[PDB]
């Protein structure tokens, strides 16, 4: 696996901050969908 | 409507009525068809469970 | 405005004007065991859910999360 | 044709005997004699031919029972599959 | 044995164990390592104190320490695997384990009872959450399952019970539908679900049964489901005393999931199954009358065309596998550029790739959307009851065409076929399906031309190529089509019947409710000057092509299928309703007799009624809602993922006096139409010489109007 | 993480189920035969013949259950063993490892075991059927042929020897076995009168294949004098044996699994046999040929174009398609619908060991499944209705709605809807068919899928629509409990059957 898309530099990424954008991140499962998680478990018992 | 007749009073409405199946629900006869069927899905259902899922 | 009702056999076990006096616990128990099932269905689903990036969201090229060719 | 015995010893069938009385006077020279068994099936109450009639709780342990060994089983392959003796829960899991 | 004794030693049990877990937490906090220094100290005293003061804790412990132990024990007998982590002797393990007391260091019972309750708090639920995670699956799951369980279990639910079911189950559906909707159409979400991997295909290949609710996708389902519910509601209504409404009602659902489905596929294994089963349940619905062989026959035929609707979707479908070994819907359309260059060499002529794989497309669409030459089906289809015929020709069964096009616009953009085929034939099918409809007797035959014209304008109209303008065409027809059908049902169900309005007459009077909703729909959906229909015309006039080389032909054919809705429209409303009694004596002496009148009068069902008010409203609220959306000054549509601008908006946005002097020409086309079904006289009359000179009154007041309005002011 | 006990377990578990099937056998054969002076039924309650088909009915559901064991055993083992196979690259290193036989039971007929996946797959396949076939003959053996309550389970003995050996001569003994039981039952079982025709010529036609596939195998083995199954890798048979090889064992084999033109024993038959015994041979017994088939020529090196073998098959599958609409006889209907099926099948096997050989199998599974279907459906409908014909048959959904409902998802999961294994098996074929030669693929699909399947669904639709005004009097109640497992089992295997390991397919 390696880069696809065409490569940007550290300082258009720190422009690109300043004017006000965000890095897409993905978030973690939350404790209800998350199926490793006491909440889950409470749900399945319950 | 002008003339509807109430479900209590309709002498045609029909509550749930019929066999499921044809089999006798008093049978004396120790038939086993059915038993055996029973068992062949049980048994397919629990080796998927315990030998193939996951 | 329909037709006009007649006798069905009792013996056979169909859906001519059946109507069902404890229909209301019958629904009662068919609802919400459903909506149970279809919840586990929906949860255990959307861990495997794609959703673009938000309206102030942008992907960095070089992220992990970026597309990436293969490399031979 | 079939020749299994009807009258089996398990349990006794049940019967009505009142449905249906047989004539023991006042007969005449042109009436047939009655019947000497004149017993009815009578179905327990409650009893609903459109349905199994299925009051046991057999099938449902069963099955619940292999579902749960089927995802104990599967934790163990994993742990065995991982080459640890348990799963180790990572802080995070993402969607995937 | 007291259960009041039993509840206060109970409360008291737990208070004491409470107090001693906090203070374990504070001793061990304190003595992280030395806590046994005191806890398991040797002397007597101290280690009866320790017993007596914290016996909650060390029973507990016990108890957690047996349970612990059994459970390993099960685990070895069902595993063959290990021992309980060592080999310890049960009495050894059970002593060590209850003398330990550091697992109880971090809990805390009214901590861990008070998550435990907040754990199923409906307060935390958010917007956030649900923009980040979509219940639209989760509600399309209840009423699938509600669907099919019903079916089963016919007898537990009556038709109250089914009714009920089936009719939450919808709502909720449809709530979250419209919740979505708006985010989906404007905010620029979509998700990509995928339940798992449902099939092999080939040697290491597996498809999973994946969702894509995207913008093309809801457009379709919201509409579908819109309409459906009305429908359902209407339904309990039309089929009332029937013997089998519950059978009718589960097939409606069945259809609309169906559809639902169909739409929103992942890919095309997806689309393919949505594709089947919506043509199952079509036949279904329209072999309703299982018991008459003469209703078969439209079903059989039905079933033909489907069936071959089905193989050219599979075929076409096996070459895009065999091209790209690859079945997700987005990657076919941003790959197919790639091998739009590509050839196949078929027995003995090199095709195009693009070329055959879009007439396969293509010939699969038209044959689902009822084009010339395969329309043969629709017309008999109409043996089904109003309210499925009212669901298969407005939105659910004669859009999936228009569905196809639209969600592989990619792949036609580059088809020189398309380019030629689909604006002639759908042309040809707007001609045809208008002119037969206007000159059309029954109610339910007319209206099925009618969708048959919309079908060939929507084609024609995705030719141009302004998706925006093919969806708000698509939601207008569906729309006022079921609203048509669902006031033409309530036609024939008080008409007894009979289909044909040659036997209606003075039903305006009858049928109150139903005179004004059909003129209303009836206004709407067939395009007339200043009502909502008149725009979707305007803007496929505007992006209709001049570069065809039949353009002469499909002009013509496009003016005088757009013409032809005045005179359906007309002959309909005003056959039903005001024209002279028609009818057996017996249809109106029924209900004359005045022992009815009463405030519960009615030949028709108040339910009825307020199903097609809702739906008017919501269908003038969402078309509002579209046409802000894209007609706007400011274009707020979400993106369509298709990079052909076919510079249409130009001659919306700034028109020239050429276009705008243009469409004068079709405009007083109509109003001569119009003019001519309103003073044209067939049969004397008493008002033969007061009608004329009405038109002549009519002509000579709007000359002078004019005159004063332009220029005296 | 594999380890030699896996092996063992497999091996021993295959081993060991022929012999506990055998031994059920000849214990109950013994019983049979020496607790009566005359081997035929006494009608009374105190009957051998019950204690028989419980033996019978109860030793084969067993069987099933240690074959679906020792089959998920036999995949784990072959998994693992072409994982040791192919990742050690060290020159040094090789994966020889050695099984020592077990001293309790012998090796029968002095043969090792060797299992592959299609065989055990055709094993799978004889279970079931045979299961539902013996369920279906018990209204059939009354008081002279109760002797033939074992032929399912001779069936089986024979058809685990066939897949169980790596043998060329006992394989061909095996599959020329399987004529005399259902002969026999033909002959003996059958109630209609036209049935002692029908048997003559299904034994003249299959034996004319058999004869044919003799003459192929006394050409392998009078030209190499091996019998291993595998020496035929060092012997190469020059173009015009090869050729001729091929030749018969490709017509041979379509004698038995029904090739156009040689289908006229089959569809005599279909009409004028058992219903419970038309299952077992569509589902099963003309699949031994395809297997063997498919055996034969991937051992030989052929040098030849199959465009002739693809060209038969193809217009096998074209006639039966076309007739499916004349007929109003559904037995028949659904053994054009067979022969369909089995020409699609012998197809898919015409690119020697190409990846067409998984879709056959696939393909194989789903035909012997939906045929079984189709005829017990045909058989209830018969049994219930008495007759099987269209013109005096009409109207079966609102008297029977079980049975109508069973005939409408027949006809759903007949059509090939995705989520089946008929829908895999039809993708597999034609993705592979597009590539060989679209424009055949197109003429193939069109016909089969569109002309076939409205010739089929016409008569179905017509016996479960309408309504049934004639002979009130006589009409059935409904499917029982038996008849109603047996097609939720059909359908449930026909859905989930798609979610088997992807490894083997
Ligand atoms: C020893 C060898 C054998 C010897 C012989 C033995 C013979 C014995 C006899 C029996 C045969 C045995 C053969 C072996 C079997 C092997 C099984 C096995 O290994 O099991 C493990 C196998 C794989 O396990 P694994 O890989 O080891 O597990 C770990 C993986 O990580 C797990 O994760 P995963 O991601 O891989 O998960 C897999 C699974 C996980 O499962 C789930 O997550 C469950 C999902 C349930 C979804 C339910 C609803 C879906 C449909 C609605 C979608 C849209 C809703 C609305 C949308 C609105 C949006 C706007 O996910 C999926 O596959 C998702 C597919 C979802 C669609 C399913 C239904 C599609 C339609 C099928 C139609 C066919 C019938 C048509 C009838 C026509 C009329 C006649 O798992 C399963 O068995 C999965 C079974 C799932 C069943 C789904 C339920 C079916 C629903 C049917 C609905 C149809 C409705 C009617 C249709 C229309 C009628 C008109
Ligand atoms: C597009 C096509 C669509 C087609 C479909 C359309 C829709 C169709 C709808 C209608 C048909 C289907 C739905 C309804 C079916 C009927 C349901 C029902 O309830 O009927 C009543 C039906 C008749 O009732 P019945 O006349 O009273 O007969 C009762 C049964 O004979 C016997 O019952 P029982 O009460 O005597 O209970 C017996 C139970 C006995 O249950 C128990 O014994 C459980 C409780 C004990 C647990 C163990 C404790 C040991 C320690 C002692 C503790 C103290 C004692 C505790 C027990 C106290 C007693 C409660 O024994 C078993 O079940 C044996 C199974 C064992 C193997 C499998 C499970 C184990 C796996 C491995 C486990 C490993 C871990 C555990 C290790 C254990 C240690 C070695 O009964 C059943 O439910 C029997 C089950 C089978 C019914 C038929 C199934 C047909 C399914 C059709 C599916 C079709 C799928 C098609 C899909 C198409 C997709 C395209
Ligand atoms: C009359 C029939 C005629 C048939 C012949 C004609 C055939 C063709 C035409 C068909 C149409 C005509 C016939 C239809 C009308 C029938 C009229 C009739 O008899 O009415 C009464 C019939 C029975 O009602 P009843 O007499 O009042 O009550 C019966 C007893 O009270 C019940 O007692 P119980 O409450 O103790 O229940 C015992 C047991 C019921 O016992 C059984 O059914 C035995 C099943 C043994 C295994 C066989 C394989 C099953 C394959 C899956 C399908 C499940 C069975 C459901 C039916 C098929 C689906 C429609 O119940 C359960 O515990 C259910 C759980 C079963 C799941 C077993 C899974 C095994 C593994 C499968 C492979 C791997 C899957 C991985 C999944 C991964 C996670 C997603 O009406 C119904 O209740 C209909 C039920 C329909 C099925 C839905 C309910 C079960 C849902 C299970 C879970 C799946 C949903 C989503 C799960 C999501 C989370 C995982
Ligand atoms: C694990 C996840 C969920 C598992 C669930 C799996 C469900 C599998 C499918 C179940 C189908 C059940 C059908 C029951 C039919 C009962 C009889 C009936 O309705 O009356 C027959 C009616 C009249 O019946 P009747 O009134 O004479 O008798 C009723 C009572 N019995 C049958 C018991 C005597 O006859 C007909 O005319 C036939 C109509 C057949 C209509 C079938 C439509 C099915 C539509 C399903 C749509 C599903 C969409 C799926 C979308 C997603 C796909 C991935
Ligand atoms: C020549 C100039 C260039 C244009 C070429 C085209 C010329 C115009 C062609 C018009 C064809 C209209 C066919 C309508 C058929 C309706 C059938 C129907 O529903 O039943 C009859 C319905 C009446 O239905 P009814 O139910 O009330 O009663 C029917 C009674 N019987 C059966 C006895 C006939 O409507 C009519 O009667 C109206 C149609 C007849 C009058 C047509 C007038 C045409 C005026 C043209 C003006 C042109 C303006 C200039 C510009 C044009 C080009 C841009
Ligand atoms: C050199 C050694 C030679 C060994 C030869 C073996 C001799 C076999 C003799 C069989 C006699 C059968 C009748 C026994 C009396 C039954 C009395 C009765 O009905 O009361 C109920 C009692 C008890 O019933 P129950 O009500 O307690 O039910 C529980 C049943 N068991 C105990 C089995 C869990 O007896 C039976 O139920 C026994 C049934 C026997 C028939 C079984 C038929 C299935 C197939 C197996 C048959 C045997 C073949 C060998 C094994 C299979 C191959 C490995
Ligand atoms: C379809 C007919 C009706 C149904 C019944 C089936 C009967 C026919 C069964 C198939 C037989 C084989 C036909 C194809 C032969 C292809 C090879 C060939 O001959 O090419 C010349 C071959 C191949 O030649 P070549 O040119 O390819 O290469 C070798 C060339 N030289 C020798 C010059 C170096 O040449 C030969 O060596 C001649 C062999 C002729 C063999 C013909 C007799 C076969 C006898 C055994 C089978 C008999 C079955 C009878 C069954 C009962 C009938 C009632
Ligand atoms: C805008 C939508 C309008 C229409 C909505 C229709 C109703 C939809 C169904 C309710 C919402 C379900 C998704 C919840 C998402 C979630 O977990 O959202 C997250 C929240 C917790 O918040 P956090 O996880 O963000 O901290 O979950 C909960 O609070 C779970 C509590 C239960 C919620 C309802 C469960 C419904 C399923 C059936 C229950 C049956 C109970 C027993 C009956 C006898």
């Amino acid at each position: 696996m390696q880069n696809a898309y065409p490569e940007i530099t550290d300082q258009h990424r720190e422009f690109l901050k300043k004017q006000g954008l965000k890095v897409y991140e993905p978030k973690p499962l939350p404790d209800q969908i998350n199926p490793f998680s006491k909440t889950y478990w409470i749900t399945n018992a319950f | 409507d002008a003339y509807y007749h109430d479900d209590t009073h309709e002498g045609l409405m029909n509550e749930p009525h019929g066999y499921l199946t044809m089999d006798d629900p008093m049978d004396l006869r120790p038939n086993y068809e059915k038993s055996a069927l029973e068992l062949l899905f049980l048994v397919s259902g629990g080796a998927i469970l315990a030998l193939m899922l996951g | 405005g329909g037709f006009q009702k007649y006798p069905i056999p009792r013996y056979l076990h169909v859906g001519q004007w059946i109507v069902n006096k404890n229909w209301k616990w019958n629904t009662f128990h068919m609802f919400f065991p459903t909506a149970i099932l279809c919840f586990m269905v929906w949860r255990n689903s959307m861990i495997s859910t794609a959703k673009p990036p938000n309206y102030g969201e942008y992907v960095d090229p070089q992220s992990p999360v970026a597309p990436k060719a293969i490399k031979y | 044709r079939q020749n299994f015995a009807k009258n089996i010893t398990t349990t006794d069938i049940p019967k009505d005997s009142h449905h249906f009385a047989a004539k023991r006077s006042g007969f005449t020279q042109t009436e047939q004699a009655p019947f000497a068994y004149n017993d009815v099936y009578q179905y327990p109450k409650d009893y609903k031919p459109w349905n199994y009639n299925y009051k046991g709780n057999g099938v449902l342990l069963a099955l619940f029972l292999g579902s749960a060994f089927s995802l104990v089983a599967y934790e163990r392959s994993y742990a065995s599959k991982t080459g640890r003796y348990q799963r180790k829960v990572q802080q995070n899991y993402y969607q995937i | 044995f007291n259960s009041i004794l039993f509840l206060l030693f109970f409360i008291v049990n737990l208070y004491w164990f409470n107090s001693g877990l906090i203070f374990f937490n504070s001793v061990y906090k304190i003595h992280h390592d030395a806590w046994t220094l005191i806890f398991q100290t040797d002397s007597i005293l101290n280690k009866l104190k320790i017993y007596f003061f914290l016996l909650p804790l060390y029973i507990s412990s016990f108890i957690h320490s047996i349970s612990t132990w059994y459970y390993n024990y099960i685990l070895n007998f069902l595993l063959f695997s290990e021992n309980l982590n060592t080999n310890t002797n049960f009495v050894d393990y059970i002593t060590y384990n209850t003398l330990l007391l550091s697992k109880f260091e971090d809990f805390n019972l009214f901590v861990y009872i008070k998550t435990l309750l907040i754990t199923f708090d409906i307060r935390q639920i958010n917007l956030d959450f649900l923009n980040e995670y979509p219940i639209i699956l989760l509600t399309g799951l209840l009423f699938l399952f509600t669907t099919i369980f019903s079916l089963i279990c016919l007898s537990y639910l009556g038709l109250y019970g089914v009714f009920i079911l089936n009719l939450a189950s919808i709502l909720l559906f449809w709530l979250s539908m419209l919740y979505y909707f708006n985010l989906i159409v404007s905010e620029n979400y979509y998700y990509y679900i995928s339940l798992g991997k449902w099939m092999y295909l080939s040697n290491g290949f597996r498809v999973s049964f994946d969702l894509l609710i995207d913008l093309t996708s809801i457009s379709f389902s919201f509409l579908t489901l819109t309409i459906g519910v009305f429908v359902y509601i209407y339904t309990f209504s039309y089929f009332r005393y029937e013997p089998l409404v519950e059978r009718l009602i589960l097939f409606l659902n069945s259809f609309m999931i169906s559809m639902i489905l169909l739409v929103s596929s992942g890919n095309f294994i997806v689309l393919f199954l949505g594709w089947e089963l919506i043509g199952l349940t079509s036949f279904f619905l329209i072999n309703f009358w299982s018991t008459r062989v003469g209703t078969l026959k439209a079903a059989f035929k039905a079933f033909s065309f489907n069936k071959l609707s089905d193989l050219f979707l599979f075929f076409a479908i096996l070459i895009i596998f065999s091209t790209t070994y690859n079945l997700d819907i987005l990657s076919f359309n941003n790959q197919i550029y790639l091998y739009e260059s590509y050839n196949i060499d078929m027995f003995y002529w090199s095709i195009n790739l693009i070329e055959i794989i879009s007439f396969f497309f293509i010939s699969c669409a038209f044959i689902k959307s009822a084009q010339f030459g395969a329309h043969i089906w629709l017309p008999d289809s109409m043996e089904a009851p109003v309210p499925a015929s009212a669901l298969i020709h407005s939105a659910t069964l004669v859009s999936a065409g228009i569905y196809l096009l639209l969600r592989l616009s990619p792949l036609f953009e580059l088809s020189k076929y398309a380019y030629f085929i689909l604006p002639l034939i759908g042309s040809v099918t707007a001609f045809y399906g208008g002119l037969v409809s206007a000159f059309q007797s029954d109610t339910k035959k007319t209206l099925a031309y009618s969708t048959i014209s919309h079908c060939g304008f929507l084609m024609v109209s995705y030719s141009t190529g302004v998706l925006e303008f093919v969806i708000l065409y698509l939601y207008v027809h569906g729309f006022f089509k079921a609203a048509t059908f669902l006031c033409v049902g309530n036609v024939n169900r008080f008409n007894r019947n009979i289909q044909d309005f040659k036997r209606m007459g003075g039903f305006y009077k009858y049928l109150p409710f139903e005179c004004l909703a059909s003129f209303v729909c009836m206004i709407n959906l067939s395009g007339l000057p200043l009502t909502l229909g008149f725009y979707i015309k305007h803007l496929l006039f505007i992006g209709l092509v001049e570069s065809y080389t039949l353009y002469p032909l499909i002009f013509s054919s496009l003016i005088l299928g757009a013409i032809a809705g005045v005179f359906y429209s007309y002959r309909l409303f005003y056959s039903i309703f005001f024209d002279t009694k028609k009818g057996k004596k017996a249809i109106y002496l029924q209900a004359s007799r005045i022992i009815l009148n009463s405030k519960f009068y009615s030949n028709t069902s108040l339910a009825s009624n307020l199903s097609i008010t809702f739906l008017v409203l919501i269908s003038y609220t969402v078309i509002l809602y579209l046409y802000c959306t894209t007609l706007n000054n400011y274009y707020s549509l979400s993106d369509l993922k298709s990079i052909y601008i076919n510079n249409a908006y130009s001659y919306f946005y700034k028109p020239d006096y050429n276009f705008l002097n243009a469409v004068s020409i079709l405009n007083w086309f109509v109003i001569i139409l119009l003019i001519s079904v309103i003073y044209l006289n067939w049969r004397w009359s008493y008002y033969y010489t007061k009608s004329i000179d009405s038109l002549s009154k009519f002509i000579l007041f709007s000359f002078f109007f004019f005159i004063f309005s332009k220029y005296i002011l | 993480m594999f380890n030699l006990n896996t092996i063992y377990l497999s091996r021993i578990f295959i081993e060991f189920n022929f012999y506990f099937l055998f031994f059920l056998f000849l214990i109950s054969s013994i019983i049979f035969y020496f607790s009566k002076i005359i081997s035929i039924q006494n009608l009374n309650q105190n009957s051998v013949f019950n204690f028989l088909k419980l033996a019978n009915i109860f030793g084969i559901l067993i069987s099933f259950f240690i074959h679906i064991i020792s089959f998920w055993f036999y995949c784990i083992y072959s998994y693992n063993l072409s994982l040791n196979i192919f990742s050690d690259i060290n020159l040094y290193n090789s994966n020889s490892i050695e099984l020592l036989n077990n001293s309790l039971l012998p090796n029968y007929f002095k043969s090792n075991i060797t299992i592959d996946f299609f065989g055990l797959i055709l094993l799978t396949l004889a279970y079931i059927v045979g299961f539902v076939s013996i369920l279906a003959l018990d209204t059939r053996l009354y008081w002279k042929n109760i002797k033939y309550i074992f032929s399912f389970t001779i069936f089986l003995l024979i058809v685990y020897v066939y897949v169980t050996v790596s043998n060329i001569l006992l394989f061909f003994m095996c599959y020329e076995l399987l004529l005399i039981p259902s002969f026999l039952i033909v002959y003996f079982v059958s109630p209609s009168r036209r049935a002692i025709q029908a048997s003559l010529y299904f034994v003249i036609w299959t034996q004319l294949g058999s004869l044919l596939v003799l003459i192929a195998i006394s050409y392998i083995i009078s030209i190499t004098n091996t019998y291993e199954f595998n020496d035929l890798k060092y012997f190469n048979f020059t173009n015009s044996e090869s050729t001729i090889i091929i030749f018969l064992i490709f017509l041979g084999f379509g004698f038995k699994a029904p090739i156009w033109p040689f289908h006229y024993w089959l569809t005599k038959t279909h009409v004028e046999a058992p219903s419970g015994f038309s299952i077992y041979l569509s589902g099963f017994l003309v699949k031994t040929a395809l297997y063997g088939f498919y055996k034969f020529n991937t051992s030989i090196f052929i040098d030849i174009d199959s465009s002739i073998f693809i060209a038969i098959c193809i217009m096998g599958v074209v006639d039966s398609s076309l007739k499916m609409w004349g007929q109003t006889d559904l037995k028949k209907l659904v053994a054009y619908g067979t022969i369909q099926e089995m020409n699609i099948i012998y197809l898919a096997f015409c690119w020697g060991d190409s990846c067409a050989i998984l879709g056959g199998i696939l393909f194989s599974a789903t035909h012997a499944f939906l045929s079984a279907l189709m005829f017990f459906l045909v058989d209830c409908i018969y049994r219930r209705y008495h007759t099987r014909s269209l013109v005096e048959v009409n109207g079966i959904l609102h008297i029977t709605p079980n049975l109508g409902l069973s005939i409408l998802f027949m006809l759903v999961f007949f059509s090939g809807i995705p989520g089946t294994i008929k829908f895999i098996s039809e993708f597999y074929i034609f993705s592979g068919l597009l590539e060989a030669s679209p424009f055949i693929c197109f003429i193939l699909m069109l016909v089969a899928n569109v002309l076939g399947l409205i010739g089929f669904s016409k008569s179905w639709f017509n016996a479960t629509f309408g309504m049934p005004k004639k002979n009130t009097k006589y009409l059935p109640m409904d499917l029982s409990f038996k008849e109603s497992y047996i097609i939720l089992y059909c359908f449930f295997f026909l859905f989930i059957f798609s979610y088997f390991s992807s490894i083997f397919f």
